[PDB]
RNA sequence: AAAGGCCUGAUUUUAUGCAGGCCACCAUCGAAAGGGAAUCCGGUUAAGAUUCCGGAACCUGGAUAUGGAUUCUUCACGGU
RNA sequence: UCAAUGAAGCGGAGCUGGAAUUCAUUUUCCACGUUCUAGCAUUCAAGGUCCCAUUCGGGGCUGAUCCGGGUUGAAGACAU
């Protein structure tokens, strides 16, 4: 009879194969369209007199966004819709609870013009 | 059958035998857990004329229970 | 060499912590590891009532290895056997129909508890083996008594797994042979003479006789020191 | 009619020990091959202070046997310990001040402290301050070790059980008066809430088996039977005898 | 209690399986006054700012060449 | 039933040293690498021996006696 060497004197759970799911079905067989897309991200422009004349004098676009936005998605969003390249966005929950962003603009786009094309002002 | 010999032996459970192997195997059931699988009866007899099939889809637990 | 030198180290108390050791004999094993080792331990250390250690008396290799070389010229159809003589039978019904004989008379080894106890009590049966290692025991520690009672040769052999490769199963913790072919008659009448002069034939003195109370290596060494000194 | 307050303490809420400051438990090293065949060396790096306990603790350094790693233990330091001294726990331990020794290995008339009760249990006899244990009789065969207790009990141990030669530093604490309330706050506020005490006769008599009356008096007497139950055991418990002790 | 994740370099049908290494730890919740990576000044509104604007910094996680340093006494040299 | 430990060195037998004024008789026991010093102690260990076909390297044994896989101590049919 031979036996197996043993250094240490703790036992371990063996490593066994673990096999990765072979479903027989799909769990849903649809997948979701996507949840968030530019047009949900940007719900409207905010055209406020205070957000206005951020308009014309921070190059600053000031938008009504989707609560589930994060700023990722809403330069994404801008930059999709728009065709204008963000160089910035801050974001606050207003308190109404929908949640406001200020866009900023590089200094290569105007934001007045864009706010024109986009219909505003 | 055999059935008819092991229920005449399980009723005489002070005899040498199923003293024995009572207490070897109170032993081992009170090492396991108070609730656990068994593979299979340990009293084939008893649990067929209880109505136990050996078939997919009848289970044997063992449970212990404080006096 | 002037660049390799001798070390070597002090594994003693104190010094040069130690070297890896084979410490199996200390693993904490898992705990069905350890119950079913001190299940074996307690099974010997309590006074076995000699209905059981009747068993653990079992066929020695050779005779065994003769047992089972005669039986596994008797394992049952198989499968693909059964149903090639059940097209044999099929072809027979269409073409022959003598009555229902397409197939021969049969020579298998019978298994199964109940058929093979009922063969015994009808005294069909012309050799039994018996598995030493059915859980519960309480299956087959009447079959010795029941053999002796009934005139039939029987054997407490190793391994319920062995039986059972002989009769296409996992196990089948008896075999059985009511009759054998004329080729086989002696090979079989000698090992159930061996057989017998191994099991019935010693059954009246292993009815007395307790086993266990076997101590272990430490209790042992214990004792007999005591022994020699006292 | 109320539930008494040393029935209370029991529950465990507001009397359980403040050991936030605590260097962690007092213990021998865990009994292992090395101090059972052989000894082996360790370091005094500190005597540290303990909150709630009177005796200085000593955190010796020994080298693990069988991994390269140092193992800390907080021991309690005796009288004499140093920081830097060589302290030999085994067997074939020499017999000098801070060792560890198996009681039977010691001559007669020697001084230990953290007497261990069982061989491995990692000391529980003559751990307070100035207290230590007297190896009084050796009783070779089957091998047992009798000691006198810092109570005066005779004790028998198994010879295998281990100790620390000297004595329990910070002897003679209790020496000094407190003189003061605020100084038996500080002491206790280290170690539980048992302090200040209210006497049962001050009481009344839903709160204490001592309270009511017109005087305050206990009106039986305070020895109490050993089986007495739970919110009757207030005074003086299976007392042999009361007064002032002069024979 | 059989409670488990960390690198290999390979391999360049190559995905990251695949032969060695390491590890003895073992949920999670618990502080907007405890611990803790890193920001300031000036200006601006009706109402916001150490958050916006201008200027000037810093930190963290990434990637990534150049210069410099070292390097045929290979992994710097000086100072008792 | 109690306790501990990452269940690491338990039991038995050896070997060697040693007192034994041991007879070739473990019938004997003993001891089984560490004590001036706040250093250091880890890389399947260097070395010895053997082999691979060895590809810079790898594997054996030994170093580090053997055997029983009872982790070890307490306690015990009492206690619980
Ligand atoms: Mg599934
Ligand atoms: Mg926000
Ligand atoms: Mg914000
Ligand atoms: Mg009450
Ligand atoms: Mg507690
Ligand atoms: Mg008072
Ligand atoms: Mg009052
Ligand atoms: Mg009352
Ligand atoms: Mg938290
Ligand atoms: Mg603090
Ligand atoms: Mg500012
Ligand atoms: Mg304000």
């Amino acid at each position: 009879k031979a036996l197996k060497v043993r250094t240490s004197a703790t036992f371990r759970l063996p490593k066994t194969l673990k096999l990765a799911r072979a479903p027989k079905y799909a769990s849903k067989a649809v997948p979701h369209y996507n949840r968030l897309d530019s047009y949900k991200v940007i719900e409207q422009p905010i055209t406020s007199e205070t957000a206005m004349k951020k308009v014309e004098d921070g190059n600053i676009l000031v938008f009504q966004v989707s609560m589930k936005a994060n700023k990722y998605q809403i330069k994404k969003a801008v930059k999709e819709l728009y065709e204008v390249d963000v160089l910035k966005v801050n974001t606050l929950v207003r308190p109404n609870g929908t949640k406001k962003a200020y866009v900023r603009l590089t200094a290569d786009y105007d934001a007045l013009d864009i706010a024109n094309r986009i219909g505003y002002i | 059958g055999a059935y008819k010999y092991l229920e005449e032996l399980q009723r005489k459970k002070q005899s040498d035998v199923l003293r024995f192997l009572q207490r070897v195997r109170v032993w081992e059931y009170r090492q396991k857990n108070v609730i656990h699988r068994a593979a299979r009866p340990t009293r084939p007899d008893k649990a067929r004329r209880l109505g136990y099939k050996a078939k997919q889809g009848f289970v044997i637990y063992r449970v212990r229970v404080r006096r | 060499n002037p660049l390799t030198h001798s070390t070597p180290k002090n594994f003693g108390i104190g010094q040069a912590v130690q070297p890896k050791r084979n410490l199996s004999r200390y693993v904490k094993w898992p705990e069905y590891v350890r119950v079913q080792r001190q299940k074996k331990i307690l099974s010997i250390r309590l006074k076995v009532p000699p209905t059981i250690a009747q068993f653990q008396y079992t066929l020695d290799r050779n005779t065994a290895a003769e047992t089972f070389k005669l039986f596994n010229k008797y394992r049952p159809e198989t499968a693909a056997e059964k149903k090639e003589r059940l097209t044999k039978e099929a072809a027979a019904v269409a073409e022959g129909k003598s009555k229902q004989d397409a197939s021969p008379k049969p020579y298998a080894v019978k298994y199964g508890l109940n058929h093979v106890v009922a063969l015994i009590e009808n005294k069909k049966a012309k050799l039994v083996l018996i598995a030493n290692d059915v859980d519960p025991i309480e299956l087959v520690v009447f079959l010795p008594a029941l053999c002796k009672k009934m005139g039939v040769p029987y054997a407490i052999v190793k391994g319920k797994a062995r039986l059972g490769t002989l009769v296409n199963q996992k196990t089948s913790a008896v075999a059985a042979l009511t009759e054998v072919r004329a080729e086989d008659e002696a090979a079989l009448a000698k090992l159930v003479s061996t057989i017998d002069a191994n099991f019935a034939d010693k059954y009246d003195e292993v009815k007395k006789h307790w086993g266990g109370g076997i101590l272990g290596n430490k209790a042992q060494a214990k004792m007999d020191k005591r022994a020699k000194n006292s | 009619g109320r539930v008494i307050r040393n029935q209370r303490k029991g529950a465990g809420s507001i009397f359980t020990s403040h050991t936030r400051l605590r260097q962690g438990a007092a213990k021998l090293r865990t009994l292992d091959y090395a101090e059972r065949h052989g000894y082996i060396r360790g370091i005094v790096k500190q005597i540290v202070h303990d909150s709630g306990r009177g005796a200085p603790l000593a955190k010796v350094v020994f080298r693990d046997p069988y991994k390269y790693r140092l193992r800390e233990e907080i021991f309690i330091a005796n009288e004499g310990v140093h920081t830097g001294q060589f302290i030999y726990a085994g067997k074939k331990a020499s017999l000098n001040v801070g060792n560890v020794l198996p009681l039977g290995s010691v001559p007669e008339g020697t001084i230990v402290s953290n007497v261990e009760e069982k061989p491995g249990d990692r000391g529980a006899l003559a751990r307070a301050s100035g207290n230590y244990v007297i190896i009084i009789g050796h009783n070779p065969d089957e091998n047992k070790t009798r000691v006198r207790l810092p109570s005066g009990a005779k004790k028998v141990i198994s010879s295998d059980a281990r100790g620390v030669i000297g004595v329990i530093a910070g002897g003679g604490r209790v020496d000094k008066p407190l003189l003061k309330a605020g100084r038996a706050f500080h002491k206790y506020r280290l170690k539980r809430n048992s302090w200040p005490k209210t006497r049962g006769v001050a009481m009344n008599p839903v709160d204490h088996p001592h309270g009511g009356g017109n005087h305050q008096h206990i009106g039986k007497a305070s020895t109490i039977s050993r089986g007495a139950v739970s919110g009757q055991k207030a005074g003086l418990i299976a007392a042999r005898r009361t007064g002032l002790l002069r024979g």
